[PDB]
């Protein structure tokens, strides 16, 4: 205690006690001092770190795995607390789930036909090709898929028929 | 008991779950030993006296 | 763990047969650290190494005193013989009840052994587990399609200012 | 994961240097719990960069990954601790009683590599699905042309030229190999870090060999040479010597552990956003379209194998 | 790029404080170690 | 606000009839920080 201190002693050596009491005082001030700016280091580093988030999470849809919520991200939803923000990421993840046989590509006139979005899959007998997200299967025609050079080359190649909208059209 | 040590090293009667360090175990000597070289030698009292 | 003062030194440590070959002219080992590591004994031309005595943290592994009030003590880095008890590489567990099942790291210890307060109700330590195992029928002509669809709503909390 | 005890460091064995300590307060008290929440701060920076996936998934006997050859980094059956080539490579590439100690890390490197092994095996029999969801098998070749397809070059490029890039990506793997086997300053930075936590030690430690003004640095030697109302003066400069010591080391701790956060956390965006899915952000996945990377333990760390899609032939 | 020069400052041009400031131990010497390294760190900055 | 001293013990600070349930073997309170809150009067019966 300062004023004990004063109230007990005279100058010549009082000066000596709130010397050494002034210097442990001031250790701790400036300890306390750097773990503040350490800490608030931190904090900034967190802050940038959500300001990150709330640009491309909020204001847009981030197609960055597993920055914006665990699955694909389709969008967030921000929402304040005290000395900090909790973003509700509202993403879609696949639940359900079937094994099919699949294949590269199909020959259907010695051509080889890939797909232009989607795979090509085969529930045993019959082959559709379906978006790679969803089970959507669609028969296989000249609109789904894109022709290039000769099925001798792709590994995996199955046969089919690619039906073409255009022939039925060009009979009747 | 240690969960008294606990109590006291974290300054509350209430603890939440975890692990926490509250003192040091150290194995205390058990005797002392002093060693210095063999006294070969030796003042000429026996001389003078 | 004695101790100990040598011709000039003093300090204090176990004193063990060495397997140094001081020359002839040497007294005080040194480690690389500025620290006293062996002495010559004045009397006996033996080298003793100095290996200072056992030491470490006492830890005490607890659930929440809310729930119960039985505790384990993990008394870190040393035998259990220097102290129902485990030798763990973090130490020597003393109240946790050993298991094999595998489970969720709730209390970490260290080197893979995690503990916490499990079913009549005890502490038990267990080597913590990554998660169940699974194999992907993979194979080069099978793809395996969603059907169906969940959309998840996940929660992630930042700090962002301080006080 | 380093602890210091302040009590035994600054008044090693000694009645009176501790009962003279106890006057500064709650210093020791801080200083421990700065030190406790670093090593917490490690484990949860290993933890979150490694522990991203759900379940433990293992690669099939069979190996028709479209003619891509792993066995370079898939975990070996017959090994020290499962680890793969590149991962032991990595590992044989990098390299006490005064109150300092070394705490374990709460994840065995065994169990690090049981996790790149998940994440590795996730990666290779599922793409990039098992991140979103459940784990959903694809043959390895249309993966590829996913990815062809997601640097805007359309898949029939990869079909029609599989067996040559199967080929180049071997041969990188195989370059890759040679390189870290011979160059050992390539994991620098983790030996680096190694490196200045051992100085910070050694440095703190050789403090206890300043006399801080004091007569003598051995404290035994002032408490049995002089009387108690002079050595009492000498204890207290040694105690505020060792105690300013202490505070430095810890500062540059927090410091260094602040850097390595920030690092981990780059390399657990880098594992999350490069593994299990597919970048479109230049040059943060290597020089080049990203097609593809493999994670791969290390002391302390991780490494990336990005694999990259480049155009090399210009008309 | 600052440095500063630990013995110079505390002691400037002076044997008797230097004799003093050296029963520190390595007090000066990791200041320029610091300093030297936060110097690198800028030019990797810039570099990177 | 008054420079006072109690018996001793020097302070300086306002003085207000306090509403603690003082004990009658109390002499004065303290702060967390060791430092003087409340005191009984020497002269009258009163903890202020
Ligand atoms: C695979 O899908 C095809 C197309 O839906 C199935 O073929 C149809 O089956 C229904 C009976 O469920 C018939 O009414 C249609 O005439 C069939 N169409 C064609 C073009 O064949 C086929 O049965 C399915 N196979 C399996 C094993 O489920
Ligand atoms: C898809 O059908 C064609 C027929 O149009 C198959 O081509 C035949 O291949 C055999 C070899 O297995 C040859 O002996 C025949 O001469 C080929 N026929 C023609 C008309 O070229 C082709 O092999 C089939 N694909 C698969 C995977 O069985
Ligand atoms: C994948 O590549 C490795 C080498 O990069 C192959 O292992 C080699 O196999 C040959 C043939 O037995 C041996 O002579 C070499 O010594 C092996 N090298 C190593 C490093 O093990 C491996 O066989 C390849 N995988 C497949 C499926 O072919
Ligand atoms: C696909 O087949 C495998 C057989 O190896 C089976 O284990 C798996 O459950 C099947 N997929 C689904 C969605 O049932
Ligand atoms: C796929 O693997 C089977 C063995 O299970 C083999 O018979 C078949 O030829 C393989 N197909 C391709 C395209 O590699
Ligand atoms: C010291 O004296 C003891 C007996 O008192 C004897 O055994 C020993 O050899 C002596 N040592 C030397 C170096 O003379
Ligand atoms: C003198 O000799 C006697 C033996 O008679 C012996 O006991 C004594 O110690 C000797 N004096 C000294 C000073 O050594
Ligand atoms: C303590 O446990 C009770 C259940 O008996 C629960 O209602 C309460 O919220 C708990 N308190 C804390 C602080 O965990
Ligand atoms: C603990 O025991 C093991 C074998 O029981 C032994 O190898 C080890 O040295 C002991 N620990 C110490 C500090 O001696
Ligand atoms: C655990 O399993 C080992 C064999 O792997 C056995 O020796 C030990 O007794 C078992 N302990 C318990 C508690 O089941
Ligand atoms: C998808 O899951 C929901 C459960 O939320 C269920 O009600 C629905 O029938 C499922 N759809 C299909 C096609 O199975
Ligand atoms: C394209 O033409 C420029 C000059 O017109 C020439 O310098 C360049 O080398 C050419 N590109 C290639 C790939 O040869
Ligand atoms: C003297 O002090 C006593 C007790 O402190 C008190 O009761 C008394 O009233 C005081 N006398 C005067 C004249 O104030």
């Amino acid at each position: 205690v300062l004023n004990d201190i004063l109230s007990r002693l005279d100058p010549p050596e009082a000066e000596v006690q709130i010397d050494r009491l002034i210097t442990g005082r001031l250790q701790s001030l400036q300890t306390y001092v750097t773990q503040q700016l350490i800490r608030a280091a931190e904090i900034r580093a967190s802050a940038n770190l959500a300001a990150t988030k709330m640009s491309e999470c909020v204001l847009g849809q981030s197609k960055r795995v597993d920055f914006c919520g665990k699955g694909y991200h389709l969008m967030s939803f921000p929402q304040s607390a005290p000395h900090g923000v909790v973003f509700l990421h509202v993403t879609y993840v696949p639940a359900q789930e079937k094994n099919f046989t699949t294949a590269p590509a199909i020959c259907h006139d010695g051509k080889a036909h890939f797909p232009r979005e989607g795979v090509f899959v085969s529930n045993g007998t019959h082959w559709f090709v379906t978006q790679r997200n969803f089970y959507e299967p669609q028969i296989i025609t000249t609109d789904n898929t894109f022709v290039s050079g000769n099925c001798d080359v792709v590994i995996g190649i199955v046969n089919n028929t690619v039906y073409d909208p255009l022939q039925p059209e060009l009979d009747s | 008991d240690p969960l008294s040590e606990t109590k006291c090293t974290l300054k509350s009667f209430t603890v939440e779950k975890g692990i926490y360090q509250t003192s040091n175990f150290r194995v205390q000597p058990t005797e002392s030993i002093v060693r210095f070289p063999n006294i070969t030698n030796l003042c000429p009292f026996g001389e003078v006296f | 763990c004695v101790n100990f003062n040598f011709n000039g030194l003093t300090g204090t440590g176990v004193l063990t047969e060495s397997n140094k070959k001081f020359l002839p002219f040497q007294q005080f080992g040194r480690d690389i650290a500025d620290t006293t590591d062996a002495v010559r004994d004045p009397q006996t031309l033996e080298i003793l190494d100095i290996t200072p005595c056992s030491f470490g943290g006492v830890s005490v592994i607890t659930p929440g005193t809310n729930t119960s009030n039985q505790v384990a003590v993990l008394y870190q880095d040393v035998n259990c013989t220097e102290v129902n008890v485990f030798q763990t590489r973090a130490g020597c567990l003393i109240g946790a009840e050993h298991v094999n099942n595998s489970y969720e790291c709730d209390i970490p210890i260290g080197a893979g052994i995690c503990a916490s307060y499990q079913t009549s109700q005890s502490i038990i330590a267990y080597t913590m587990s990554l998660g169940a195992e699974n194999s992907v029928a993979y194979s080069n002509n099978s793809i395996a399609i969603p059907t169906n669809f969940t959309i998840s709503v996940t929660t992630e909390i930042l700090p962002v200012s301080m006080t | 994961k380093t602890s210091v005890d302040c009590t035994m460091y600054i008044c090693g064995d000694s009645t009176e240097c501790s009962n003279l300590l106890l006057q500064y307060g709650s210093f020791c008290t801080q200083l421990n719990r700065a030190l406790t929440g670093i090593a917490v701060e490690q484990d949860k920076n290993t933890q979150e960069v490694f522990a991203q996936v759900k379940q433990i998934y293992k690669t099939p006997p069979i190996k028709d990954f479209g003619g891509f050859n792993f066995s370079q980094i898939l975990p070996d059956p017959s090994k020290p601790s499962k680890r793969s080539f590149i991962e032991d490579l990595l590992f044989n590439k990098v390299t006490k009683f005064n109150g300092l100690t070394v705490l374990p890390p709460l994840l065995t490197d065994e169990m690090i590599a049981q996790y790149t092994s998940a994440l590795l095996a996730g990666t290779i029999t599922s793409g990039w699905t098992f991140g979103a969801g459940a784990a959903l098998q694809i043959p390895f070749a249309m993966q590829m042309a996913y990815r062809f397809n997601g640097i805007g070059v359309t898949q029939n490029v990869l079909y029609e030229n599989q067996k040559l890039i199967a080929n180049q990506f071997n041969s990188a793997i195989g370059k890759i190999q040679d390189s870290l086997s011979s160059t050992a300053s390539a994991l620098g930075k983790l030996q680096d870090v190694v490196n200045q936590n051992a100085q910070a030690l050694n440095t703190l430690v050789k403090q206890l060999s300043s006399n801080f003004g004091a007569i003598s640095s051995v404290l035994n030697d002032i408490l049995s040479r002089l009387d108690p109302p002079e050595a009492e003066v000498q204890i207290d400069r040694l105690i505020t010597g060792r105690l300013q010591s202490l505070q430095t080391y810890v500062t540059q701790q927090l410091i260094r552990a602040a850097e390595i956060r920030a690092s981990a956390n780059l390399a657990a965006t880098k594992m999350s956003e490069c593994v299990l899915g597919q970048s479109k952000r230049v040059d943060f996945c290597g020089k080049g379209y990203h097609l593809m990377s493999f994670p791969q333990s290390a002391p302390h760390g991780v490494v990336f194998l990005h694999v990259t899609y480049v155009p090399a032939q210009e008309k």
